[PDB]
């Protein structure tokens, strides 16, 4: 008997189903580590990460909400992206779009 | 991508189909629905979702909520669902999916610069409780009650004076005025009751005109047919409630006479079982009527091994009875009946008793209304199994029936359900956050009108708020003007019209009561049964449709020795 | 811990009893507040232990005697009442004429 | 029918001819009169008298009292009688027979729907005490004092600052204004004193115009003939009181010079014995004058075995004296005289000293003014027997003489006797309820302006209000606006006229002082003696009419180790 | 006549050339000047100087001070001198020679009937501290801080909600309004910060218009170049300060990018070392810029033996990080660097870091800002000896440099230096009195706006205020209306113009902020260094001009186990 | 003494621990609040003694075992945190899964 215990039925949960995704190889050319969040507009990440920014426009990481992907200096790794929804309007980050797209 | 359900529950709390044990009881709830969009849940922290341009938008204050409770598991009379809760202007704005419409789908609760967040993932959220049987013997009762999860307190008194020790009456315009003024200092919603024991109507009308939202008829003040009738008449005119504690001595008549005086008009019966008061020994037969809104006080909930021994002296002290005086003790004794005390628990489970309350420091415990309600639910699941209404392998319906008892039902019965009583849009943000391991025992957060009023708080000088010693301390919601703005003083329509708030210079928000005469047994959420109940004049056996109603005394209960230091 | 006001209040009863406990141990005749605190704390530990209300209503009359307290004290205490969490929730214990 | 006196006293409290021991002292009081009509006493509870149509009437609020204290044994300067007390509008309405004129005889205090009740049968009821020697060193003093039964506190200060540590002065308009504002937060009646040590009158007039009800002349500020004279002159103009603590050093002259400065004008002398201050060693000779209203501070009341040892260091710390500095210690020592300390107790018994006060945290104990007054009464009964005024086998007159010392006399001396000071109709309802076993030690109820302000309260979560731990907790009378309405801030006539209350936005009720210049020794109730007293310049022997006045030091006192935990 | 210096120091405190040890540290201060006239010092007590016609004059209130602090040893950024302090109207009137011009020479601070006195001889007097990094997690923080000597608290929050647990933001107009109202109940000066993490300017402008004096940019809300830029733009328009906690993840860029966003505009950087937050691992390089006003939080001051072990979990709880989640812990770990933690202490000693603050209950201790500042000063004297600026055999300059860190510098940085921040004429009388043996640990008196607000107080019922138990208790300065009059609520110029105080009905005195955009590193009193500092990307070594900056961890510190019960 | 609020607050922790200490001595299985108070007070005395944070983070897991507490208690306490004055100022001690 455990006070307030959960009884979670086994199985998996499919995240961000139905949306466009795309893979991209990212390489950290910086000398310090960089860590990206699940909803950050990827195309505007730290300029030290080298990748095809054009393909990642309007995309974010296809990872469970709240989690993150880390890149140590010099690291190269392929990540999966998923397209932004709602109004698909981007405001903030590095201030590159600041409107729809 | 894909995530296993277990790790999912660890981050965002349980989802549809997952079950959670309520504290250390045998009651289990099952998530019936989740209003989220998997992968788009909002979460706060470094690198998380709620950040400028991401989970947070660019909207002005007027277009976003002030506070958002992320990933909460709501437990209310209407459902047990997982969702985000949005609060705006001290009131519940919406129950759904929070986030940024700019980049997220199905956002109904917008988050912006003006949005504060309370992380409720892994927590059960409920409306604040409502106790309609308070004796204002001391101001200290409000904190005790608030700490346990009760956000509204209705009752009466002037302090530690004989009258109040025994009855919930705030005698006269002067005392009423005084208590309305003192109420601004309390961190809970308040509404007073006047002394309704009088045969001249104008003496009651002044009290209602002075501020009370109801009239208490107590046998200690003389619960006679004439008095009862007078109060109900004024009640019908002014749209206020009448709470009754009938004639135990059978001095002016029996239960059927009191019932005849009542004349089929709406009335709220206190401790309908009778150990706390009422015609001996069958005042419990009242719950079979359509105009009766029956409630129980808490010392008898649930039937345990020490209940009877403890009751005799408790009774003597409260009503100012002399143990040496024979008739004072014969009376005291005729009130305590193992038979009715046992039947009461079942009647609650069947939905024949619609309310639970304390009867603070007068045969009741102010910080145990919620705790005891669940102890009865547990004991009934253990003794009788699932209810006829249940579906699936959970106790969801039993929980909805029991939660309604100290939330929505007390609110409908006293005509304040339009302001409080449950988690529905437009209602005041009186919410309670609980860790599942402490459900109904000790709360994580108590929110009054959109502001945290009291919460567990560790070392004030520590580097984080979690180091010991952790104990409940008042928060900003309970400070000066912030409190006034976050609490309600319930007035009668006559008083609100007369400018009582202006004359007394009351500072808190004002609410008015209405719909006290129209409520009936049928309106009590999940607790609207009217059984053909009988009580034997000598054996005191309670019978419904002939079948015997009874239960066995518990020797050990959950939500007890595992949580309290004393 | 999440101590509620009622738990913190009882901490005062407990501490007061520690005071009386030592003095009694020195062989002093206890006064009014010491006597009440001492008998009271005893009952609370009785509940923690799981003893019944009926049992404590009896045991509570054998904590102190007329010979261990100050003159007039026994008559200043017609009864003692305390509440504690028993295995089956909170219960009120009333000890009549605890000192004889 | 017929009832034996013993069972009668058990239900309704003692009646005429019955005696009651005050706490654990040797003082006995005897009921001199009972204003009831045997068989028609009002009592509250289930089945009792106070019930609709019976002991309670059908009258509107305007025609009945708000609160009634049933079957009380009143102890005041005018009598020791059994009666019902009626309170209306925060003031004493009547002292007589409560009930329902409809069915009861001789009802003078009508009870109705608007009537709250406090059961005082078996209890002694007194007016709230008045301490005129407070040092506002900390706000915490008000609670300590209120808990002991003192409802009015007069004195001065700004907090824990040197000036206030030694003197009862609230320096200047700014500080005065500030303290008047802070006073609204205290649950006691308050009146401030300004620093009266100045030779320029306009500097005093501003202080009186700013709000003070009196001027304190303290040697630490320079108690010179010129200063004394200036203050008394302003006093005579503005109708305020002057409290003096004379020149112990004999620096500007001797007692006869200070007395010459006083010029026969009305003045209240602090610690007239002198251990607390005043011309060394015969400032006590002052009590022989008609314009002198003499009071004592409490550390010296009564003369016990540890009194002298304890005094030296107490003196050093209060007045900021340096123990290394010779003259600072010679001074300190000339102030403590066993001879005068012994004479003082007798002088109180003879009625030569009319007041008792604390001198809070400055050679006085704020929660012991009442307690020590009775300890002297007991010690004097034990040493000298009955007074010449006594009649019957009781100590009634000695009690009336001693009670007057911290109630009516302090009230007349400071010109507030029209509002408080005793249990008489029209006065503010500042009352204290006591169980006879704890008389003068720990109160059952402390009522401020008709509302219970502080009382002993047990477990807040218990089923009754009696379970342990029971300790004093604030009540509604002490909460926010209810407090403002139940307390008085005494102003000077100039200040009340100038609109000081409006400008400072003070919220509490306002009273004005008057009749400070007209009082004389002859006006001190039961304490108006003017003896031909002398003090020997070297032996310090006090003599009245030649006979030696002295008493022996007590080794054990009542109202001590039997009641306190520490 | 003539008096030896030793006996002189015993009566009037030390004079020119005398040295005093600060608490139990190795720091020594030397009196640089004495503004008295030997033989004419004012002293209070029986027979002393401050008496009518002597040390006290005949002047009206308007021509004398309200309170005088006699013989104080002032320790401030401008000097360490002995003098009398005069206070009038809640503000510092003068710093010089008090007395009576009638009979004394060079009196600049006149004493009269309206003058109250605080004897400060033998005491060190300082201005009240200012903490600009408060998280309003609980109202209890104000007392803790006030007790330690901090009289002004700037920061933000709504209570124990996730947002506030991690960030110092008071989200939106509603919460801002609510906190401004609740602030009147606190006995300290307060100014709020809004959530500045937004890319749309109007969302920030409302917050400033609603009442905040600054905007906090926190990475948990998204510290992106776009957000940073937006906030600074609004800041420049409205004359408010921006406090930053940068992007530790390097998610949107590195320190040089954040610095580029800042664009050379004025900004206050929080925990510039980085253990508390900021670009990993060289956010410390910021202190080399002219527009950067760098401060440290307190858990890392000074570098001791347990610092590192204690940090990991402290970090996890504050920012809501999941220890199971790898990236949440890698992050948590990259933040804690022994190298930067060591360099920080030196940088403070060199004057490269200008401020010290708490970061209350979010990786900071509210009652230890002052205490830890001196512990660093001590550890640096011990490790590095005298500063290049020192003169004579004392640590006077090091003390002036360190005191400025929690007094004047925090005040200039937030645009409130015109009201508080130091002991200069015209400023609010927020002063702290200390016995030299407890300097920086436990204060003798804490004065708010000319009224003692909190102080150590012994037995309330004792004959003097010194008997045990002695612990800090609230004074009159902290009561109701006296508090409102003695505290300030800092508003933004927009809010003060919009009538926010009138609309919210705030009762306390109001101050407005200004000069937040004009301050630069050069303006930080005694802490204006801009060093060519570098940090190694892997070794994390901090270097200034190439030379290595580092220090050794202390195993035992003063102002610790000798003063605290726990 | 000049006790600050934080010192007086810890007095509550200490007193609560005295309560748990006696019950454990009677042989009772401690509950949630007793367990937290007991392990917590231990750590505070550890600092007074001068032991290091690292040491206490380890010693704190050996105060009580799964067999001395009530069922469900160990899982109701994932960690315990207390702050005390060490020879080198105040420090936070965090004991993870103290009961096993």
């Amino acid at each position: 008997m455990i006070p307030g215990e959960y009884h979670v039925k086994p199985g998996q949960i499919a995240l961000n189903t139905g949306r466009a995704t795309c893979r991209v190889v990212v390489e950290n050319h910086g000398d310090r580590p960089i860590q990206v969040g699940s909803h950050y507009h990827f195309a505007e990440v730290n300029p030290a990460l080298k990748f095809d920014r054009q393909q990642a426009a309007g995309y974010r990481l296809n990872i469970p909400a709240g989690t993150a992907v880390r890149f140590e200096p010099g690291q190269k790794r392929e990540v999966e992206l998923v397209a932004f929804a709602g109004h698909r309007a981007v405001f903030g980050f590095r201030g590159e779009v600041m409107g729809p797209l | 991508s894909n995530i296993s359900r277990q790790a999912y529950a660890d981050m965002f709390g349980p989802t549809v189909g997952d079950k959670v044990r309520l504290a250390d009881t045998e009651l289990w709830i099952e998530v019936e629905d989740d209003l989220t969009t998997y992968g788009e849940e909002v979460k706060f922290g470094g690198g998380k979702v709620i950040r400028d341009g991401m989970g947070q938008g660019q909207m002005l204050a007027a277009d976003c909520v002030d506070l958002v409770l992320t990933n909460a598991l709501i437990v209310d009379h209407w459902g047990i669902v997982k969702a985000d809760i949005g609060v705006k202007d001290g009131r519940i704005f919406a129950i759904g999916k929070a986030g940024n419409p700019d980049i997220q789908p199905n956002v109904t609760i917008p988050i912006g610069a003006a949005t504060e967040v309370i992380a409720a993932e892994g927590k059960i959220v409920t409306a604040g409780g409502i106790d309609t049987h308070i004796h204002w013997i001391c101001p200290q009762q409000a904190e005790e009650a608030l700490v346990s999860g009760v956000t509204t307190m209705v009752g009466g008194g002037t302090g530690p004076a004989a009258g109040t020790h025994a009855t919930t009456c705030t005698p006269g315009p002067w005392y009423i005025s005084r208590m309305l003024q003192a109420a601004d200092s309390l961190p809970v919603n308040i509404g007073l009751l006047g002394k309704g024991n009088v045969s001249q109507p104008d003496a009651l009308r002044e009290q209602v005109a002075a501020g009370v939202i109801g009239l208490k008829i107590h046998e200690d003040w003389g619960a006679t047919p004439a008095a009862i009738d007078c109060a109900l008449t004024v009640a019908d005119e002014m749209d206020i409630q009448v709470a009754l504690h009938s004639d135990t001595l059978n001095e002016s008549g029996f239960v059927e006479d009191t019932l005849a005086a009542i004349g089929g008009r709406t009335i709220h019966t206190f401790h309908t079982e009778g150990a706390g008061g009422g015609h001996a020994p069958d005042i419990i037969t009242a719950c079979a009527h359509p105009n009766i809104l029956p409630s129980s006080t808490n010392p008898t909930l649930p039937y345990t091994l020490n209940t009877i021994d403890e009751h005799l002296d408790m009774l003597m002290v409260c009503h100012h009875l002399d143990p040496d005086i024979a008739e004072d003790v014969a009376f005291a004794e005729s009130r305590i009946r193992r038979e009715t005390i046992a039947a009461e628990d079942v009647l609650h489970d069947l939905g024949a008793f619609s309310l639970t309350s304390s009867d603070s420091q007068a045969m009741g415990r102010v910080g145990e209304v919620i705790l005891r309600t669940w102890q009865v639910a547990h004991r009934m699941k253990v003794q009788r199994g699932a209810l006829a209404e249940e579906t699936g392998d959970n106790d969801n319906f039993r929980v909805k029936r029991y939660i309604a008892k100290y939330t929505i039902n007390p609110a409908l019965t006293h005509g304040i359900a339009h302001e409080v009583g449950s988690i529905e849009v437009g209602k005041l943000a009186d919410l309670v956050v609980w860790s599942p391991a402490f459900f109904g025992v000790k709360p994580a957060t108590v929110i009054k009108g959109g502001m945290i009023a009291i919460a567990p708080m560790g070392d004030i000088n520590a580097s984080i708020p979690t180091p010991q010693p952790v104990h409940y301390r008042p928060m900003f919601g309970a400070l000066g003007s912030a409190r006034h703005h976050c609490r309600l003083t319930f007035l009668s329509q006559a008083a609100a019209a007369n400018g009582v708030a202006e004359r007394l210079n009351l500072r808190s928000a004002i609410a008015v009561v209405k719909g006290c005469r129209t409520v009936q047994k049928a309106d009590m959420v999940h607790n609207s049964l009217q059984p053909n109940i009988t009580v034997d004049a000598q054996t005191y056996e309670v019978r419904v449709d002939g079948e015997l109603i009874t239960s066995e005394p518990a020797d050990v209960l959950p939500m007890a020795q595992r949580y309290f230091l004393f | 811990m999440e101590l509620t006001p009622r738990e913190k209040d009882k901490l005062l009863l407990f501490t007061a009893a520690l005071v009386a406990e030592r003095r009694l141990a020195r062989g002093l005749k206890l006064n009014y507040p010491e006597s009440v605190a001492l008998i009271s704390a005893f009952i609370m530990e009785g509940a923690r232990d799981g003893k019944s209300v009926a049992s404590l209503m009896e045991e509570g009359r054998h904590v102190l005697t007329r010979e261990q307290v100050m003159e007039g004290v026994p008559e200043m205490i017609p009864d003692i009442q305390v509440e504690a969490t028993f295995p089956d929730g909170s219960k009120l214990v009333t000890v009549h004429n605890p000192i004889i």
